[PDB]
RNA sequence: ACGGAAGGGCACCACCAGGAGUGGAGCCUGCGGCUUAAUUUGACCAACACGGGGAAACUCACCAGGUCCAGACACAAUAAGGAUUGACAGAUUGAGAGCUCUUUCUUGAUUUUGUGGGUGGUGGUGCAUGGCCGUUCUUAGUUGGUGGAGUGAUUUGUCUGCUUAAUUGCGAUAACGAACGAGACCUUAACCUACUAAAUAGUGGUGCUAGCAUUUGCUGGUUAUCCACUUCUUAGAGGGACUAUCGGUUUCAAGCCGAUGGAAGUUUGAGGCAAUAACAGGUCUGUGAUGCCCUUAGACGUUCUGGGCCGCACGCGCGCUACACUGACGGAGCCAGCGAGUCUAACCUUGGCCGAGAGGUCUUGGUAAUCUUGUGAAACUCCGUCGUGCUGGGGAUAGAGCAUUGUAAUUAUUGCUCUUCAACGAGGAAUUCCUAGUAAGCGCAAGUCAUCAGCUUGCGUUGAUUACGUCCCUGCCCUUUGUACACACC
């Protein structure tokens, strides 16, 4: 019922909206891109420049 | 399609956690229990 | 032949870095003089080692199992090689 | 036991917080599949007793009178 | 007696103490730069001043952080900040505002830092200003 | 007494220089030797995103930053001082890490 | 490390935010604070009203704290939570969306509730106010009405400093209402940061 | 609103003067078409290296097949001496799958069968929606209170003139006093021998200390070996520019033009933020945002295997590599900056060793201003070989072998070695971007990432020519004007 998921787009999900695709890794975050922009005010990552 | 014929009304092995209830069901030398 | 002549030590690297039971029970059921019956399988990734010789594999390229007789020349090939997976498109 | 060790925990703690991942075999606390202990809070649901809140794919739930 | 030059991102340390005409940049001679080209470059805060004009003063120095004309830009300009900064905190006021003269005059950034920055580069193509090329069917 | 130094981290620029010298005032009340807060450069985590959930429109691009400040402040103190300056520095926000 | 440290603790904050929003959206939630101390953490939930998220002398915040442990794996006392009466409530963009789509929700005019907010948050010593409900307002077309009263900024660092901006999904029979709430606080009552415009002077004889 | 109408201003998504080019070649990549079992799909200035879309499995939504319910809960009939669950061995099946069967064991009211009623759906509808983003629109524009003008839609305020980047101001004045936008603001990049403070940054004077030279110098070493300091570096609190001063020009002024001084005189450079009205712009395939419709046990849920998304008469867009001597190739010289990196663990990897290379192996440092790393980057520079010929330019196509990542490289993942050495001799009509540390060339880090850059986001290295204008083309803003337009000249 299962098959290797260790790598690749399917090893890891957004940890918000469960969604394979677009994901942010950096820093370990593992937010969606739209996710995170939903929510980057609230994570501590701000607009400057 | 699994249909479980009823199996209308009604020996002992190793693993001695069976107790007293592991039949075995006799084919042909078939040593092996509905357990395992 | 082969380059030379299990037989992984006088092969290229991507079969030596790599390193179906039921092919030998349909060659020896069966009478002699003809090929044995087809074997299916879906593992086009399987390298065709000097051993599935002479037997006949049905070979999955997603539908409609492609018959291939194994030749002595296949040896080192991988099994998807001789199952083409589209049609041809004639242009 | 497979539904015992799943209310038993639910009553004794209060509370249960299950991942979102079906096919995890071991809960992080019940020793029980992560599908079984979803699926009895999921009867446990609406039915009665149990509250559920999802809050990013953890399955909050709450016992109540 | 502790003097800097930098153009883009090179920054050269020069230390001018009291010795006998000693002119180092990274441990070997003035002679030595190695653009080969440029090198008059390195040259210049000297043979505008005095050709040898010291026996008193030795400078030394360290230059990191930007590519080789920046580099030799940074040096030039560091020597000759050190020059001024020893002849007015040492010898006089007079002969560093002389000698300002000439370089000020003669001005190559060798006193005052080019402030020429790398612009930040910008979506939409590369470079600060270029843009990637727009096609419309 | 033992040597002792306290890493401070944060976002909040204000929280850490005022826990910074919070913990330099309570080192000079006491006359302790100590070697100046040290400023480790801030750390600008910058994220780059397409501004748009699809594929649509104009590509602009869009940056976040995260500015993670540090500084370090190492001194001698006994537990006593250690214990109190360790609990005197619990203003919301700044990660405070004392190691021996 | 400290650079994942400091973006996990921001995800937790996140998620800790968007929880308690969920939950404690009948409770007047404004919004979580966050106090890493080196004893435990104590996450204090900002309501315009704490006696729910209290309960029945502390079931539900004492359940709302078993569950937040048991959630981000913490060792039972490690993790406490805490619960404030937001001052001058009025002033919570969040609490004002928040009370709006309660209104819409149990039925109530939408151009009603939206000038109900305004004034209320208008009265409440902001400087400004601006609701702003888009969507299925009638039948099919789905318009966008805005109901403003007082001044608003929208360009600059001011609307960091001094705006407060919530953004709501309402549920209704015939699709979602978006709701957004944009409150400018008085920047003379500021208490921190700024405490005028930029291009305020005040001059004095 | 529009005008092949007029006045004024503007803009390298316009031009002029030019630069680099693109269009021509090979290849990469996306799109259409064709093909297919499927070649999933959205999108047609403001689609086409876009969906962060570099897809072997997964992702996946498509196709050929195979499982499972993860159908809550409520009522009845199967059932409280058995409703149902699982099964090893063979048939069947890619499958070591109890799927179904040959078959008789096992478990225990946890589920089966009808009925509602739920749940899930990358199913449909973006022309039902939320949110977000894009665009109108990079521009300077927008609005009410009271008053004035109109029967009224409306208008004035919100303007002749001058000025500004600006509805920016001087002013003018049936308007007055205001709000938003602009500006102000914030971030960053420039300087500060000013303060604070630094074996996680550095520099000197002594120690210890190899070399060369010996009146004591030069360059080197001394990660717990000594002291002092903060020029370089770092980052806190601040300073600094305000067009300052001086001339000229300014209708009386707002301003403008030069020169000096200045680190910096264009809004100091670059951004971030960014109004009112909108579009049937895109997104239901980001969302446990979602209404409605469809589906829901031979499923359009979900999972497993295999294939496809890449498939090739052709056309198009973004690009990489070139056509060579301002060069290719060999040695040698050996200069960045922005960043990232593993405690449940395999990440960035120094050093030693083996290998021709890719790489392998034994350690090591680093959770990081500490180590990788001074990221000893590339273009570039020096000295040589080549000698203008499809050449030693160019590296497509292909053959053979060696490895690495991965459960799995076949339709070559990629890297490495040898061999084959295509077009291409600077590109038609057309057409893009750009004004100073910019164009262009050059590489580097990050993102996606197990592996895979010809992509993007940033970063630095080398660093031009041309212009300092204009409204000719394409458009934009304001005014006047005409309209038989209002879906607004498509
Ligand atoms: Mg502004
Ligand atoms: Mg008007
Ligand atoms: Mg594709
Ligand atoms: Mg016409
Ligand atoms: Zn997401
Ligand atoms: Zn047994």
């Amino acid at each position: 019922f299962s098959h290797p998921r260790r790598y690749g787009k399917g090893s890891r999900q957004c940890r918000v909206c469960s969604s394979h695709t677009g994901l942010i890794r950096k820093y370990g975050l593992n937010i969606c891109r739209q996710c995170f922009r939903e929510k980057a005010n609230d994570i501590g990552f701000n607009k400057f420049r | 399609k699994h249909k479980k014929v009823k199996l209308a009304v009604l020996r002992e092995c190793s693993n001695p956690t069976c107790g007293a209830g592991v039949f075995l069901a006799n084919h042909k030398d078939r040593l092996y229990c509905g357990k395992c | 032949s082969y380059r030379g002549v299990d037989f992984v030590k006088l092969a290229p690297a991507r079969v030596r870095r790599r390193f179906m039971k039921k092919l030998r029970a349909a060659k020896l059921a069966a009478p002699e003089n003809e090929k044995p019956a087809p074997v299916r399988t879906h593992m086009r990734n399987m390298i065709i080692v000097p051993e599935m010789i002479g037997s006949v594999v049905g070979i999955y390229n997603g539908k409609a199992f492609n018959q291939v007789e194994i030749r002595p020349e296949m040896l080192g090939h991988y099994l998807g090689e001789f199952s083409i997976t589209y049609t041809p498109v004639r242009h | 036991e497979d539904r015992n060790k799943i209310h038993q925990y639910l009553f004794q703690e209060g509370v249960v917080v299950a991942k979102k991942d079906f096919n995890q075999a071991k809960h992080e606390e019940i020793d029980t599949k992560n599908l079984y202990v979803i699926k009895a809070l999921q009867s446990l649901t609406s039915k009665g007793y149990v509250k559920t809140q999802f809050s990013w794919q953890y399955y909050y739930y709450t016992l109540t009178e | 007696v502790q003097t800097f030059g930098k153009k883009k991102s090179a920054t050269a340390v020069a230390h001018v103490k009291a010795g006998k005409g000693l002119i180092k940049v990274n441990g070997s001679p003035i002679t030595l730069v190695e653009p080969e080209i440029l090198r008059f470059k390195v040259y210049e805060p000297l043979l505008l001043v005095g050709l040898d004009k010291f026996s008193n003063i030795d400078i030394r120095v360290r230059v990191t952080g930007g590519g080789h004309v920046s580099q030799v830009y940074a040096i030039r300009q560091a020597i000759a900040k050190g020059l001024v900064a020893y002849h007015q905190k040492y010898v006089d006021e007079q002969s560093k505002n002389e000698l300002k003269k000439a370089f000020t005059s003669y001005d190559r950034t060798l006193l005052i830092a080019d402030s020429r920055r790398p612009e930040p580069k910008k979506f939409g193509g590369k470079g600060a200003r270029s843009r990637f090329q727009k096609s419309y069917r | 007494i033992i040597k002792i130094r306290i890493t401070l981290t944060s976002t909040k620029v204000k929280q850490l220089e005022n826990v910074s010298s919070n913990i330099v005032k309570n080192a000079e009340q006491h006359n302790l030797v100590k070697k100046g807060p040290v400023r480790l450069p801030t750390k600008v985590l910058k994220i780059s995103t397409r501004k748009t959930p699809n594929g649509e429109g104009s590509k602009t691009w869009e940056t976040y930053e995260m500015r993670i400040h540090k500084r370090y402040i190492d001194l001698e103190a006994p537990v006593q001082i250690v214990k109190r300056i360790t609990q005197i520095t619990i203003e919301p926000g700044v990660d405070v890490e004392v190691v021996v | 490390s400290k650079k994942r440290k400091l973006v996990a603790d921001g995800v937790f904050y996140a998620e800790l935010n968007e929880f308690f929003t969920r939950e404690l959206a009948e409770e007047g939630y404004s919004g979580v604070e966050v106090r890493v101390t080196p004893t435990k953490t104590e996450v204090i939930i900002r309501a315009t009203r704490t006696q729910d998220v209290l309960g029945e002398n502390g079931r539900r915040i004492n359940e709302l704290t078993l569950l937040v442990q048991k959630r981000f794996k913490y060792a039972p006392g490690t993790i406490v939570l805490y619960a404030e009466r937001v001052q001058d409530r009025g002033l919570s963009a969040v609490a004002q969306a928040e009370s709006m789509k309660f209104k819409l929700l149990n039925g109530l005019a939408i151009r009603r509730a939206a000038y109900g907010v305004v004034r209320y948050v208008m009265e409440s010593g902001a400087k400004g106010c601006e609701v702003v409900v888009s969507g299925k307002l009638r039948a099919a077309r789905a318009k966008a009405m805005k109901f403003a009263d007082g001044f608003l900024i929208h360009s600059g660092q001011p609307v960091n400093d001094f705006i407060d901006t919530a953004t709501r999904h309402v549920l209704m029979r015939q699709g979602v209402l978006g709701i957004k709430v944009k409150i400018m606080r008085d920047p003379a009552k500021s208490r921190t940061g700024p405490k005028a415009l930029p291009d305020a002077v005040t001059i004095i004889e």
